[PDB]
DNA sequence: GCTTATCCCCTTAAGGGGATATATATATATATATCCCCTTAAGGGGATAG
DNA sequence: GCTTATCCCCTTAAGGGGATATATATATATATATCCCCTTAAGGGGATAA
């Protein structure tokens, strides 16, 4: 949790977590109605990935954002 | 004219209305500068200027209860100065559905902030017969209501700037009390959340009630409050006209896709399907967008809140002319042939194929499907013997009759 | 799209219905146009485009039944949008009670401007026995409106005027007791419309005749006349019609008929028809049952009194004794305005007479014809009813009447 | 500041933000680099709007986004 | 008939018109309800009439008024 | 034309030579040295309003008025 | 006896002086919302491999 | 066996360009409703000089 700014800083941070919390891909994308794949791209590539998408991840991820000053 | 809007003492914004008659709005900026603020719906969110969208209007109108039954009287019995929303308002701004408080800008007076009168125990079924056939009140919805305050065993009234606590619904049908009565006590045994509902009595009058999750006593008991909530249709910024979805309103798929932003997510979804297999089982067939609402939050944040205004529609079955053939659920549902809503002849597939649709885990529609698969011939007798006996026991017979009719399609199965 | 208004086929102006609620009326050129143009409804008068006030939703709105529960079929039978003054009035929109007409700008039809359905018995009552479980007809309770041709009335057709109004049974037997009231009515000099009952089958009807709708010399042409209601006068909902809402009585009118045309022998008929509903125990005149005429420049003259009917039929022998009755608008008095039959004696009219500075004489002269003619009327009315005409509202009424025409010769 | 869970919530503010500054929806494509219009398309319906793309808004608006638990 | 200019000759002319019917101003004021100091002043003083009194005044004698191009 | 019957029923009319004479009552009484209230007043209140002062707007107007028959 | 003009008492206030809160109508600019085009590519099914 | 990266098949729309239509804002003459101050008095009761 710090002051992000770039596509690929939140996909890495967000992996930190859905690991370390034991969590994963193949039953990331089974719950919130996706694709595996599509966890998968947009976690390595998330620079084309969507904003409708960067949530669906948030509910799986029982996380969400904000805005900071 | 400018109609300011106000949130648990709080100056949320001004509503005014061009000459021409607009309904126009814009939030004071003392709002605004808050950390907390929040749109009266998602349909108009905070902004820096007059808005001019429908919505504006919108809102409002589901405010003031849909009945033109009740307009007319409200006009009638208030001196008002026209059928419009903003009119009906401008003098019954006292209670309103959700936070809202609406008093011109001549009365920043500090009005009665508590204060009421306990009701007789004749009174009681006085006040009834008055609405049927300060007292400011208003709720929005199908037939002939009004809410009121309770403290302790008493019926007191809402005066002055002061909300209520509780809902009393009249009979329609041949019955409706009895109706929403039995519905509601079933639905803390199936897992689904409701209010506490009752059915006080006042001399000649089986009369309903209920808790209104809206309002809420805080810790000191001090001060009772409402909370800023709205159902559906509301959200975008709908009439009450596009209700229904075979009439243009949000169906089962807006729905769920707009659950998705809640900031409970996957809960709103699974309650709201398995309410939706429920109301399959029992012929709730007036499923629509004015009876699901959701609570608003600082920042826009907002969850499914509990379901209200549950009724089925069994007590005219079997010896009467409308048939289960012809009854039809409120939403429509996703079958192989276009959309199928007939509920008499809806089969667990077809669900499936909907859950299949708005992808959602198979594996979590079943563990809902599953559930009701024999929770029945318990969960029954366990409302059925926590009814008195005044209780008309010949809407037991035909509802439950029918509801294991459809019952079967989940018994042969799981 | 904007729906356009025509007052017998004329340009008037179209009105500008919006989303957000801010109605803009307009004037159709063709009708500031004429010399003898004629304002919609007072309340709207006569000026230039669009119109900045609120009376006029009001009178748009006024185009709908007063009981709340005939507002609903429209958006059923024929499918509409929604409720309001603008969905519930673009399928029916056609015929207003009245003269004028709305249809959108998308629709300059002319359907056979003339024609009738000679209907038979089976077919008369059939229309009818649906009235329980493109025209306008609201003034009491529940009643429709047909086309008297004739001797066998007849279902109307395209923008065809309505000759009658046919009221159903709603007051446990009402036909019977308006058609009653109205013969007695007239019998004491009051000018109010020559209606008829109506009888099919094994149903029962109340059938009156129009007052804004005649036929010219050779019987070619039946032109609506132009009307209005009291309510519509100072842009009113019809939630105000009795004083418990807020709506004009007999104090609020009396300033006003006096711009009419006959202001003179207008306000007389007034003050009279008021002790009239007194003592016949008529309690159901309202705002909504009085109307004018709505002629060329900007004229009004009292119609024909309308919808009268009295408690009497149903009083006492049931759970509503006489003391329970309370003449529909109030009168001046000493203690605030009585409202009370037998509270409201003569000497009262006179005050409440002398409050508006109306022609003392006139009034003694009224509360005089009635009392003495008042005995032969009810016989002449009761020497002239039908071979089944239900005794009981007969005497019951009657009864009532004489005893309330009591307070009268012994005063004058 | 205020949690969000979901893809409008984020413009409802992002554009009570840019109200707040006073600037031009302009400026804002041309200040970074891109169209006007997706400024426009992102402040009303920004659900299949790119992700790059936020920041690129974010940036902008002197402002920065931050994960919350 | 004739065009009227000033308050003078406005009711200058409603006088004759209830004097050639043998009515009085006292008498009238009655049928309609005002009194006859009002009538009265009005002819010698119709020049402060409010309308209301003016058109009433009419009212009485069964009259109607109209404008006319000034040409 | 029309017959005039009340105060208000002529008020009406006075209205037209405005908006169809193009003046208005910022001008109408600039020549006949009278205030816009009475004007404006009087459109909506022409009860309070006294014949002397009617004529000034009368002919100020480019009308005058007389009498006719209420038949 | 009948018609008519003053006057007393009194409340409301039209109307002139002097001055201000709502109105159609309008032009530099500002401006958030749309269109045909065009195309690189995302989630969707379904699915195997370094 | 399992989590994760690609990969084809495949629909659509977002973003760029350029450009435009629909708002919407600080201006700016010109215009019906008002506001407090203050002076002759007109229209109601009631009455009577002439």
């Amino acid at each position: 949790f710090q002051k992000i700014y770039s596509p690929t800083q939140l996909a890495n941070a967000m992996k930190l977590v859905r690991q370390q919390n034991g969590w994963t891909q193949s039953e990331l994308a089974k719950k919130i109605g996706i694709k595996q794949a599509t966890i998968s791209n947009f976690e390595n590539n998330p620079d084309n990935t969507t904003l409708t998408t960067f949530f669906k991840i948030l509910q799986s991820l029982e996380l969400s954002m904000t805005l900071c000053d | 004219p400018k109609l300011v809007t106000w949130m648990n003492n709080q100056r949320v914004g001004e509503l005014t209305k061009l000459a021409n008659g607009a309904h126009t709005f814009k939030y004071a900026p003392e709002w605004l500068a808050s950390r907390y603020a929040r749109p009266l719906s998602l349909s108009l969110p905070l902004q820096r200027g007059n808005i001019t969208s429908d919505a504006v209007f919108n809102f409002f109108d589901n405010l003031l209860p849909d009945s033109p039954i009740v307009r007319d009287r409200i006009v009638k019995r208030y001196h008002a100065k026209s059928r419009q929303p903003f009119d009906l308002l401008s003098e019954i701004g006292r209670d309103s559905v959700g936070a809202v408080t609406l008093i011109p800008e001549d009365e920043t007076v500090t009005h009665p902030i508590m204060a009421w009168e306990k009701l007789t125990e004749a009174r009681l079924e006085e006040v009834l017969t008055a609405y049927k056939a300060d007292f400011r009140i208003s709720v929005a919805g199908a037939q002939e209501k009004t809410a009121l305050l309770r403290i302790g065993n008493d019926w007191c009234i809402p005066k002055g700037i002061t909300p209520t606590t509780h809902i009393i619904k009249l009979p329609i049908l041949s019955q409706s009390v009895d109706n929403e009565y039995y519905c509601l006590l079933l639905a803390k045994e199936l897992g689904l959340n409701v209010p506490d509902a009752e059915i006080i009595k006042a001399g000649n009058v089986r009369a309903l009630a209920v808790e209104r999750f809206d309002r809420r006593w805080n810790a000191e008991r001090t001060v009772l409050l409402r909370l800023p909530q709205e159902d559906m249709c509301q959200t975008f910024g709908l009439p009450s006209s596009v209700k229904y979805e075979s009439d243009g309103g949000p169906g089962i798929a807006r729905i769920m896709a707009f659950l998705m932003g809640s900031s409970e997510a996957l809960k709103d979804r699974y309650d709201f399907m398995k309410f939706q297999v429920f109301q399959w089982l029992i012929g709730a067939t007036q499923g629509h967008a004015k009876n699901f609402s959701v609570f608003i939050q600082a920042g826009g944040s907002y969850r499914l809140t509990p379901f209200y205004d549950i009724i089925s529609a069994f007590p005219v079955l079997g010896g009467t002319g409308i048939h289960i053939s012809d009854l039809k659920l409120a939403m429509g549902l996703n079958a192989s042939k276009g959309k199928k809503t007939a509920i008499d002849k809806i089969y667990p597939r077809h669900f499936l194929a909907t859950a299949k649709v708005l992808r959602f885990p198979e594996v979590q529609m079943h563990e809902i499907l599953s559930d009701f698969a024999r929770m029945i011939p318990a969960a029954l007798d366990n409302v059925k013997t926590s009814l008195p006996t005044d209780f008309p026991e010949n809407v037991v017979t035909a509802v439950e009759s029918n509801v294991l009719r459809l019952h079967g399609r989940l018994s042969r199965e799981y």
